[PDB]
């Protein structure tokens, strides 16, 4: 049921969640960044997308 | 709601057809202005309701 238009998903946040996940897939990477990125992505998803602080978070994740 | 200059111009008209046509044009102009305001509003409420629905969908996902 989650699968919808989800304008929120249309604002590249999925490209912050799924695209970055697959980019991270090919990376032999330790656990500290795992927990950090999981927490940051949870905070991003729990909130909106447009505001400037989310642009800051997006640039940091990039 | 036309400006007083439009009223003065209508008064300056002498022939009844001219005055009536200018009054009809002013009616149409006011109609267009009101419709433009109504459209801009209605779309603004639509998109703000869609933002509140973004939050609602976030809550449903939660």
């Amino acid at each position: 049921i989650i699968k919808k238009e989800l304008g929120l998903e249309k604002d590249d946040k999925d490209a912050i969640e799924e695209k970055f996940r697959e980019r991270l897939k090919e990376l032999v990477v330790p656990k500290h960044v795992m927990d950090v990125v999981d927490e940051e992505l949870s905070k991003l998803g729990l909130l909106d997308n447009h505001s400037s602080e989310f642009n800051v978070t997006r640039n940091y994740l990039d | 709601g036309a400006e007083s200059h439009e009223l003065q111009d209508v008064l300056e008209e002498t022939n009844i057809p001219k005055r009536l046509y200018k009054a009809l044009s002013l009616l149409k102009k006011e109609f267009e202005l009101s419709k433009l305001q109504q459209r801009l509003g209605r779309e603004v409420e639509e998109k703000i309701k869609q933002t509140h629905r973004k939050y609602l969908l976030q809550e449903q996902l939660k």
